[PDB]
């Protein structure tokens, strides 16, 4: 069998959205506070993440159905899922060869130790890299990569969400698209969909661990002052 | 959430 | 006549404090978000000012008497006077030759138009440069420059101050030091002290105009998100 | 004023 028009244009507008919000040249990185190698890397990685939050909002605004949600639910989904979308999108720059994120040149090549200099520990970073390796080993299509991020964005089991029926519905329609894509357009993808859903579960525990270490970071004023207003707002505990 | 609200138009 | 020991060590510890918190090489500027020439210069000048706020706190902590004040009064004085101390200290990089602030190289040479690209207007910038020219034309000693900043810091007519008697006392003792310094150690300074006190009045109206344009800036989220936590806190209206 | 308080020790 084959995909329907509606599933097709969902794929189209999603792939187009990722292209509009992800720069493979990483040319905007020179605009960040430069990297330094206590917590020397925090200003750069804070600028990097803040920039990424903005891009995630752009992507989300183009996910079919997201714009129709209430502003509250839009925020609640964005706040809870952000760091996971960041982790998901960051796979595009991750290299299996040197176990790092390569983003333009040697200044913007980020190894595990760089994130250590941002206030984070191996309790987050080793399952992080573990996650990145497994995800990269799936060799996802651009359609599958973009669907997965949209699946994750529209997860109904987030703190703060209200219309858990409408959000579960959008996510289910998105999941239908993915199942269908793998079956029809991905040879030897007999098991891929299951592996991808599992990757969402991994993100949840990655999210939790980051939220713990960030909460540590944000409670110390000498460190929280190195963050950005956007980062503080999105990862902050205000309702 | 002033920033987020603005960014979401 | 001559200066007393106590007036002398007030001068000494003040000059030492300015040296510890002002880098004539401006080498930390490469750590800021780079300058760009809507509101392209805002990230750099926000990083610049935030950095400067930190340096002003360092200076203030070494002003004899400031540390003994309550934390509340310390904040209240710091919040209200900050931008004036910034304007005062920035004279060291101001050049009469090109009417600009030269801070290391051509990237960090700031003309009036650069600040325009930070969200400010000529209603602030032309009395600003007007102020800088007159101050530079005084050709202050390092002792007089450092005393003036400490005079300004300990002004008792600020919003929020409580112990206006103790703060007026410290400022008066500082003023005594200045009057004495000019008389004894500054030839042809017959009128300088009066001119300097007038420069404090100019700062008040400069402060007011900046506070208006900043309030405009801070109310727009797309602009306030480009500021720093420290800037937002110090120039913000919270009590 | 969390930041300012910390910076003032
Ligand atoms: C953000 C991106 C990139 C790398 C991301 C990475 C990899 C390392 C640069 C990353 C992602 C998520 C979490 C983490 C761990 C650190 C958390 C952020 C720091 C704060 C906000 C203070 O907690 C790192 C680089 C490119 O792939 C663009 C992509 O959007
Ligand atoms: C801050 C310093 C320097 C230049 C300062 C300058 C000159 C121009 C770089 C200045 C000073 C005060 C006010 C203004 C006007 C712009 C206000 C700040 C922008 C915000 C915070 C968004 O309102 C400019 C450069 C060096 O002299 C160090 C000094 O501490």
């Amino acid at each position: 069998h084959m995909l329907s028009d509606e599933q097709m244009q969902i794929i189209n507008s999603l792939v187009e959205a990722h292209h509009k919000t992800y720069d493979d040249s990483y040319s905007d990185f020179v605009r960040f506070r430069p990297p330094v190698r206590r917590l020397s890397m925090l200003p750069h990685l804070a600028d990097l993440v803040s920039y990424s939050i903005q891009k995630v909002i752009g992507f989300a605004k183009m996910i079919p159905g997201f714009r129709d949600l209430t502003a509250e639910d839009q925020i609640a989904l964005l706040k809870s899922s952000a760091i996971e979308i960041i982790m998901l999108r960051s796979n595009q720059s991750f290299s299996l060869e040197d176990m790092s994120w390569s983003c333009g040149g040697p200044d913007f090549k980020y190894c595990i130790n760089d994130v250590t200099k941002a206030g984070h520990t191996l309790e987050l970073l080793e399952p992080l890299v573990k996650f990145q390796v497994g995800l990269k080993k799936l060799k996802l299509h651009e359609e599958e990569h973009v669907l997965l991020m949209a699946i994750c964005l529209l997860s109904p089991d987030r703190p703060g969400v209200q219309d858990h029926v409408r959000i579960e519905a959008l996510q289910d329609r998105l999941c239908d698209v993915l199942q269908a894509y793998i079956r029809i357009q991905h040879p030897g993808g007999r098991l891929l969909y299951a592996k991808m859903i599992q990757k969402l579960a991994d993100l949840r525990s990655l999210n939790e661990e980051h939220s713990k270490q960030y909460r540590s970071l944000s409670f110390q004023p000498e460190h929280s002052m190195q963050l950005t207003p956007l980062v503080l707002e999105v990862f902050g505990s205000e309702v | 959430h002033k920033i987020l609200h603005r960014l979401l138009q």
